[PDB]
């Protein structure tokens, strides 16, 4: 596959500028068979195409009417990347932003279907401050369930692993909920054999990149 | 400028069912219709392009047809892994999506209750968590009772997306009280009503026990 690696901060204050980058491996950003798109997705508006850059005899730009006069998409040939800049953002621009490659060969031509996608960047438009989570154990009861409560952080997202990624079976990490404080909270749980509770260690690894927070919490039976 | 609609907007179908999803365009075009499949936490994945050409590696139970302004995606024998939202695309426009859920036999939740940690109580707040694990259908009734007094307005629920292997859901309900309010009561109970249970399941603890 062509690999698309997204980077850039998610949190943008109202009226300021969203800036994201998409690094390309396995194709050249200048290829005359490719086009490079930005797409965003939100619960309200679904999937929306934002714009496109591509090189033929020169560089071309095509942008959506929905972001008229606010969008710039530039390619960097030396770094083999392309970028998105969206100015004067409002809460309507809160969304998950994807880069993508347009172009599939069929019928001896190229149709502009999106064969490869970046991983997505959640972009939150808000004036509020970043805050890292507190992490609390959900201790197994004295066949068994245990977990971590990941409470009071902003903005989304957090990632949770178990035993540094070794433990995946039986894990459920719930979608976060926005509390009345304006801070998010979620829990991550896992079911494990009851017989393991004394001898197998269980540690949840919580990463909240916007606050540079990394927390490991060991989850063990409550003593007394 | 073209606009796309999709029908149905959502559906629930059993494993092995033939599933048909339609995409309608507001006008004819020179562009070629593509179908995408999007699973939770992931980018959309291209399944079909040029209306009927299957992307390499996609199972042959997926097929696309149609012409003019009316197009169809057919799944000949729905599988658990086919839980997803399916989107059509024409020129630069995406359809609104069709959410496909797998209908399976009833599965009762396994229920667990967690008291607040001592660490959190020092901070002045108490979170009590009730977990409903691996159940179907998604609908469930969770009631918090504190000293047998029904709670209202102090809890929040969250539900996982349908599991791609066993087609179940899990759910958390979190009761939040101040440390002071938590300390004025003894019996904390989560009572679960669900189609898979012939009578409600209650899990409880006594604060300090």
């Amino acid at each position: 596959q062509v690999q698309l690696q997204q980077s850039g901060p998610g949190l943008v204050k109202p009226s300021q500028t969203l800036s994201l980058t998409c690094g390309i491996s396995g194709d050249s950003v200048s290829s005359d068979a490719a086009a490079w798109d930005w797409i965003r997705q939100s619960p309200s508006r679904g999937l929306e195409w934002l714009g496109r850059t591509f090189y033929r005899s020169r560089w071309h730009h095509d942008y959506s009417e929905s972001v008229k006069n606010r969008i710039t998409i530039n390619a960097d040939t030396s770094k083999n990347q392309f970028s998105l800049q969206l100015t004067s953002v409002t809460p309507e621009d809160t969304a998950t932003y994807y880069c993508a490659r347009a172009g599939v060969r069929v019928f001896g031509i190229i149709v502009n279907s999106l064969d490869y996608w970046g991983q997505g960047t959640l972009v939150t438009v808000s004036s509020a401050s970043t805050k890292g989570p507190s992490v609390f154990p959900l201790a197994p009861s004295s066949t068994a369930a245990l977990g971590c409560l990941v409470k009071d952080y902003f903005p989304e997202p957090v990632t949770v692993s178990w035993n540094s990624g070794a433990l995946t079976s039986g894990v459920h990490t719930f979608p976060a909920v926005l509390q009345s404080s304006g801070l998010y909270s979620l829990s991550s749980v896992v079911t494990v054999p009851s017989s393991s509770l004394g001898t197998q260690t269980y540690i949840c690894n919580v990463n909240h990149k916007p606050s540079n927070t990394k927390v490991d919490k060991k989850v063990e039976p409550k003593s007394c | 400028a073209i606009q796309l609609t999709q029908s149905p907007s959502s559906l629930s179908a059993s494993v092995g069912d033939r599933v048909t999803i339609t995409c309608r365009a507001s006008q004819a075009t020179s562009s070629y219709l593509a179908w995408y499949q999007q699973k939770p936490g992931k980018a959309p994945k291209l399944l079909i392009y040029a209306a009927s050409t299957l992307q390499s590696g996609v199972p042959s139970r997926f097929s696309g047809s149609g012409s003019g302004t009316d197009f169809t995606l057919t799944i000949t024998s729905l599988q658990p892994e086919d839980f997803a939202t399916y989107y059509c695309q024409l020129s630069k426009t995406f359809g609104p999506g069709t959410k496909v859920e797998i209908k399976r036999t009833v599965a009762a939740p396994s229920v667990f209750i967690f008291p607040p940690s001592d660490e959190q109580l020092k901070s002045g707040t108490a979170s009590v968590v009730c977990l409903l694990n691996n159940f179907y259908p998604r609908e469930a009734k969770v009631q918090w009772k504190v000293d047998n007094a029904l709670q209202s307005g102090n809890s929040q629920e969250s539900v996982t997306e349908q599991d791609s292997k066993d087609s179940t859901y899990s759910l958390s309900s979190t009761l939040t009280l101040s440390k002071a309010d938590y300390e004025k009561h003894k019996v904390y109970a989560c009572e679960v009503t669900h189609q898979g249970l012939s009578s409600p399941v209650t899990k409880s603890f006594n604060r300090g026990e």
